[PDB]
């Protein structure tokens, strides 16, 4: 058993972290007070769930997590919320004034004043791990803290824990739930700085989550609570292999091996099915073939893009519920006939399948209905580069006139860092095109 | 087609199905970068106070 | 995050008193300074504008400044006059005489340090201070001359705090003196450099709205300041009431100001409402949206169709369907794409507050950074140059020690500002 | 009001379509790079398909099908046919064609007929492989030249047929009832590009369907529908359905339609052959107004409504 540490940076990372750890507690039978009667090893153990939870002598099960934000409002609700007792007070780190949607202020001026404290709190977590595999970092592209501070932390973590894997859950900005006009700037800056320091990054476009909540949950105006609870289901699917017994994706290293053949191309697409409303009175439960076929519908992906106009480098199928391999293989054979699934020539056309028999857990009073089977597909397809082109085009429109750049240069940044970041993005887009066509 | 490495346990199973075969800066430089932005930010501040003094 | 409010001069103190009058009612605070309201939302962000006093008494974090005692004795006499802290009345005796030079260089120089003492004392008791809010006019002497001198002094002591002003611009239709273009041009040179956001409140627009739209035949300053007070309440709604944006003076500046000197905003309001006259029909979410972008609801006398919007912030107040507000706001951008710059994507931001302003069930406040504001500055420039080419009335200012070169510089800087707004109109 | 944007100024067809939309009074052309459009008449190259369908509150339509280039490039089309089982190896209606890059497959089948005395004249038309193959090195497609083209008289004139096809967002396949006959004015000797005499037998080397029908009747005792068009409808339908799963926008965040030009040649025994498919076609001058209004009717107004058809629906 090798431990994993979760780091939630900025408002988006913190609030998504709340929903994730709430879902983990329900999945593992841990009460809001930290007790797990399921755990018969009292005060410790090396079980699969101990990858994400540590044990105290009093039987309290504590997330191996740290929450950091440059402003106290969001994390304060965690301190006063349903899971107050779950976390140690030192685990929740807050600044005093936020980054004001400015990458430079989050990275340079305000970020440098708290970076040393965060690493020490992280080091306290690492010293209670017998074998730390790495970190899972939740943050937004758009916010000043989620952008500037995350890239700062990722650099120091590379120095201090150079042998450890680092995975990201990144929130891609969408105008439907936007907070700032300079979010394309923050997105390009943080991606450029973090690119070599991240081993695998799962991008979640807020636009995709928003439409899924409207279309499949019949919520006219989805809130952050609606989006995060759905996001946590996908995150839980991706991390379930770490917290439960299984043969597939058992350590963070395996994620890179299975999903990332080239280091720069380390953004796998996530597709999740089925998403069904709890308020739907009459619902017909979907089969293995139906949910697997849904994995190739762009309307169910975490980023809207067309995988038909790209190439696959890897494909993982993560099932939860009543699923047996013979149904999976029969469904895959069926899908192969009817859909455009093309791999690069130096990769085998194959799927890595993992099945967990316990069906997805849903929070009581939530929006998602209980389903008898679900699947999350992780595919590394070059089609995800459509999101890079969209963002880079928005960056170009503003930067051609140097709109808002004075806010960044005002905090010590230089205009050259903008062009340096954009050139790296232009190179990333070209790498995707060479592999994809 | 070909189903390989089937592993089972009471929680579930996992396997691979194959349809076709194939045909870092140091802490030092971090601080050099951060302090170089700090001097630019402090210089621009000193220009402000100089201009205000005029 | 707390704000320090400063009202200077006749115009500044009047609209300032009305502003405290309006928002105190919104927050349930009486003239005693005691909260007698029906919701906890009124108090959730009351610290932004109010200090807490013994016996749960709320005191505005406001400083009242003038070189003349009279208008401030009026404020004390006014309906909410006893709410203000007595130590925050700072006044001279001579007066500014509608002379920018007297406010900036001579008479105002004597009083400025006394104000900063009060500003310092208010700042020290702030947990996290966002910045400063100033209300003043640019056509007089105190609010114009001394108000800008205070802004320069405050920026020196607080260079990392936001500076925000409500600046009333002179119009010959509402004019006290021929020298108002001189005072305004000198003031704009200061504001272009020492403020982060300036709300351009044009007296010409306020007069026209009262005359043409509210059918007021002879509008008073009380009529004008009814429009200003409603606008100030709407523009500060996100600061005073909780929202999803977690809004502050800096994020507003970051998102609304693509270039540092183009920070002069066109405020707008709807439904346009006359004092006392009751509105019985509430407006529809489509009606609010069309009126709020209508030129006849702008508080700066500029034609938005003569320029382009760099950024826009819209604040809706009342119980309404946010889906409809989204659809309707999306409808205007899509219908009129030509008047929004394409090189700033998603440059329109919408916010909603459940609590409505007093006397209305539905209200909308508009804040726009449009290149059409160059029309207002061009108007001041033309009036300025008309006198300046003959050096008319200059002796009032050279008698206080000013030189002609300072006028040439202020004239040149404003024409520079006009050309910069022109540059991004064709970009 | 509806929004649209023009990004291919050389499109005679969509310049006509855009002027039609403006003249409806319910459409407004935007700046070329304004993202808030309802409709995009896009460029022919590097069209930013990944940017469509991400504007809140905006239904977006585009006059090109992403992935349709696989039908509209000679090397890809020839690949697509042989490699796809829908078009089923060597189907009857496509000439023997081979991808040779500036070789092994050519020699094996071709040499059989140079030995067998059957006419070996592939195509820049030669009969010796080395003459043409080594010449192309100064990608290319090597295609059998059908040496028995259909005789057209008076004049002994070789010809080719162009049919315009509109595919809407729902993947309805529409064949314009008016096809064009491009005529070679000079006789054949045992290329019909209008870009390469002219005007002797019919105007501008363009013969129409009402006329060519009567020639087929009077000369050959047959109908255009029975003799040729039945084969044409089958080839169009087979091609466009083969690629339907690859290019359909049925469940996409944006929508596609696209107008195509199909090229056929009819042999002596009245067999129809597919020459090429053109993703950017130009209509005949007489037919422009009728076709461009049909585009607006069925491709654009179907998605963006306002407040006897000219097409044949090829059913699938
Ligand atoms: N999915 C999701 N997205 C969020 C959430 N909160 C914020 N965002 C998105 O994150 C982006 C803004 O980042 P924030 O996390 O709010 O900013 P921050 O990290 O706190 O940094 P600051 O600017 O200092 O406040 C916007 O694109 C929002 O749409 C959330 O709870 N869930
Ligand atoms: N196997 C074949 N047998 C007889 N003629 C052929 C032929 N293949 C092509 N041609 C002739 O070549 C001429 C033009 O060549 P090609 O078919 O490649 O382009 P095209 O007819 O579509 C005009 P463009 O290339 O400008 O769109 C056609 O008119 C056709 O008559
Ligand atoms: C200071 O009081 C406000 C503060 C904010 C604010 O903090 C803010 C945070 N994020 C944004 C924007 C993000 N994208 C935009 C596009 C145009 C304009 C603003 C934005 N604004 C917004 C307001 O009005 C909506 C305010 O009332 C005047
Ligand atoms: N709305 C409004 N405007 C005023 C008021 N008093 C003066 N003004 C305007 O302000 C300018 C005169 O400046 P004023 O404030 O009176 O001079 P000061 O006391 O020296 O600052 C003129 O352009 C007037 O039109 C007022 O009460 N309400
Ligand atoms: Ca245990
Ligand atoms: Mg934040
Ligand atoms: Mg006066």
């Amino acid at each position: 058993m090798r431990e994993c540490i979760s780091i939630h940076v900025g408002q988006a990372g913190v609030q998504i972290g709340n929903a994730c750890w709430e879902l983990y507690c329900l999945e593992h039978g841990i009460q809001p007070d930290g007790q797990m009667p399921s755990d018969k090893t009292i005060g410790g153990g090396d079980d699969s769930f101990n990858t994400f939870f540590s044990e105290t002598g009093a039987g309290k099960h504590v997330p191996r997590a740290v929450f950091v934000d440059l402003e106290p409002t969001v994390i304060d609700e965690v301190r006063t919320g349903t899971y107050r007792q779950l976390f140690h007070p030192e685990q929740l780190i807050t600044g005093k004034e936020d980054a004001a949607n400015n990458y430079a202020r989050g990275h340079y001026t305000i970020g440098k004043e708290i970076i040393d404290l965060v690493l020490d709190r992280i080091r306290k977590l690492a010293d209670q791990c017998t074998g730390l595999q790495g970190f899972l970092v939740f943050h937004s592209f758009g916010g000043g803290t989620g952008s500037g501070f995350t890239s700062l932390l990722m650099e120091r973590l590379s120095v201090d824990y150079g042998k450890k894997s680092k995975l990201e859950f990144s929130i891609y900005p969408a105008p439907q739930v936007s907070t700032a006009v300079v979010e394309p700037y923050n997105s390009i800056l943080t991606t450029h700085t973090t690119l070599e320091h991240s081993d695998c990054a799962f991008m979640v476009d807020n636009e995709a989550i928003y439409d899924i909540c409207r279309r499949n949950l019949d919520i006219e105006r989805p809130t952050y609570t609606n989006l995060n609870r759905l996001i946590s289901q996908i995150v839980s699917s991706i991390t379930a292999s770490l917290r439960f017994d299984g043969a597939l994706n058992v350590d963070l290293t395996e994620f890179q091996t299975n999903l990332v053949p080239y280091p720069r191309i380390h953004f796998p697409l996530a597709t999740y099915a089925p998403v069904i409303s709890a308020e739907k009175a009459y619902h017909e439960q979907l089969s293995v073939a139906e949910i697997t076929n849904a994995c190739f519908e762009p309307a169910n992906q975490m980023v809207k893009c067309d995988p038909r106009h790209g190439k696959y480098m890897a494909c993982c199928l993560l099932y939860r519920g009543d699923v047996v391999p013979k149904d999976v293989n029969a469904a895959i054979a069926t899908i192969k006939t009817k859909r455009s699934i093309q791999f690069v020539d130096w990769c085998p056309t194959g799927f890595k399948v993992g099945i967990n028999y316990q069906p997805p857990t849903v929070v009581p009073g939530g929006d998602l209905a209980k389903v008898q089977r679900a699947v999350c597909m992780l595919s590394n397809t070059t089609a995800i580069a459509e999101a890079w082109a969209r963002l880079d085009h928005k960056f170009d429109l503003m930067y051609a006139k140097r709109a808002f750049v004075h806010w960044y240069v005002g905090e010590g940044m230089e205009e050259g860092e903008f062009s340096e970041a954009r050139e790296d993005m232009a190179a990333l887009e070209k790498d995707y095109e060479e592999v994809g066509v | 087609m070909e189903v390989i490495e089937l592993n089972k346990c009471t929680s579930g199973q996992s396997f691979e199905v194959i349809l076709k075969p194939p045909s870092d800066p140091s802490l030092e430089e971090i601080q050099k970068k951060l302090e170089a932005a700090e001097e630019r930010r402090k210089y621009q501040e000193a220009e402000l106070l100089k201009h205000l003094a005029e | 995050r707390e704000i320090v409010h400063i009202q200077a001069g006749q115009c500044g103190n009047q609209i300032g008193a009305k502003f405290w009058e309006v928002i105190s009612d919104e927050h349930g605070i009486d003239p005693t300074g005691s909260y007698h309201g029906d919701s906890d939302l009124q108090l959730e962000r009351i610290n932004v504008y109010y200090n807490e006093a013994t016996g749960n008494k709320y005191v505005p974090r406001a400083i009242l400044v003038d070189l003349e005692p009279g208008t401030m004795d009026s404020v004390r006499s006014g309906p909410f006059g006893q709410i203000f802290r007595p130590d925050n009345f700072v006044f001279g005796q001579s007066g500014a005489g509608n002379n920018w030079a007297k406010g900036h260089y001579t008479e105002g120089a004597e009083l400025v340090d006394s104000v900063l003492d009060v500003v310092r004392k208010e700042s020290e008791s702030c947990d996290c201070l966002q910045g400063f809010q100033l209300t003043h006019s640019l056509g007089g002497g105190t609010g114009s001359g001394m108000g800008t001198l205070l802004i320069s002094k405050i920026r020196e002591e607080y260079p990392d705090r936001i500076m925000n002003t409500f600046s009333v611009m002179p119009s010959p239709k509402v004019s006290d003196t021929v020298v108002e273009p001189y005072n305004a041009t000198l003031s704009v040179h200061q504001l272009v450099e020492n403020t982060d956001e300036t709300y351009c409140i044009d007296n010409e627009a306020l007069y026209d709205i009262c005359f043409r739209t509210l059918k007021l035949t002879t509008p008073t300053y009380g009529d004008l300041n009814h429009l200003v007070s409603a606008t100030m309440s709407g523009v500060t709604t996100c600061l005073r009431f909780p929202g999803q944006l977690n809004a502050d003076l800096r994020k507003l500046a970051v998102n609304m100001v693509p270039f540092p000197r183009l920070h002069f905003f066109m405020p707008g309001f709807a439904p346009l409402t006359s004092r006392g006259s009751q509105q019985y029909r509430a407006l529809t979410v489509p009606e609010l949206t069309q009126q709020m972008f209508d030129s006849k609801n702008m508080m700066a006398a500029c034609d938005p169709r003569h320029g382009r919007y760099l950024t826009v912030a819209a604040i809706f107040r009342g119980r309404m369907s946010m889906k409809e507000v989204d659809e309707q706001m999306l409808n205007v951008q899509n219908k009129n794409s030509s008047y929004f710059v394409e090189w700033i994507p998603n440059n329109v931001k919408t916010a909603v507050c459940d609590i409505p302003p007093r006397g209305l069930k539905m209200s909308a406040t508009f804040i726009g950074n449009s290149t059409a504001i160059q029309e207002l500055f061009k108007r001041i420039s033309e009036q300025f140059t008309a006198m300046f080419r003959r050096k008319a009335f200059l002796h009032w200012y050279t008698g206080e020690g000013m030189d002609e070169m300072e006028f040439t510089e202020a004239e040149s800087n404003m024409n520079d500002l006009v050309s910069e707004y022109q540059q991004y109109q064709d970009a | 009001m509806y929004t649209f944007v023009v990004r291919d100024e050389n499109s005679s067809v969509y310049a006509e379509v855009s002027r039609l939309l403006l003249a409806t009074g319910q459409w407004k052309r935007l700046r070329k790079d304004n993202p808030r459009f309802n409709l995009m008449l896009g460029e022919r190259n590097r069209l930013p398909f990944g940017r469509l369908g991400h504007e809140p509150g905006l239904v977006q339509l585009v006059n090109y099908y992403r992935g349709a280039d696989k039908l509209c490039r000679k090397a890809s089309l020839v690949k697509l046919i042989k490699t796809s089982p829908e078009l089923s190896e060597s189907c009857t209606w496509f000439p023997e064609s081979y991808v040779i890059y500036p070789r092994e497959v050519f020699l094996a089948a071709y040499n059989r007929r140079r030995e067998g005395r059957e006419g070996n004249v592939w195509i820049l038309i030669s009969s010796e492989a080395s003459e043409l193959l080594d010449f192309i090195d100064e990608v290319h497609v090597i295609q059998k030249y059908l040496e028995k083209p259909l005789l057209l008289e008076p004049g002994h004139r070789k010809f080719d047929i162009r049919s315009w096809v509109l595919v809407d967002h729902l993947y309805n396949i529409y064949l314009y009832r008016e096809g064009v006959l491009r005529t070679s004015s000079e006789p054949y000797n045992s290329l019909t590009n209008h870009c390469i005499n002219y005007g002797r037998y019919e105007e501008g080397n363009e013969m129409f369907f009402e006329e060519f029908n009567q020639y087929l009747m009077d000369a050959l005792n047959t109908t255009l529908e029975n003799s040729i068009l039945l084969q044409i409808k089958h080839i169009i339908r087979s091609c466009l359905m083969c690629i339907e799963p690859a290019i359909s926008t049925k469940h996409l965040h944006y929508q596609s339609f696209q107008l195509f030009g199909f090229d056929f040649m009819v042999d002596e025994e009245l067999k129809v052959w597919l020459i090429e498919v053109n993703g950017a076609p130009a209509c005949a001058q007489k037919l422009y107004a009728e076709l461009c209004q049909g585009i607006v009717d069925v491709a654009i107004s179907s998605v963006f409504p306002l407040a006897t058809s000219i097409f044949i629906k090829l059913h699938h």
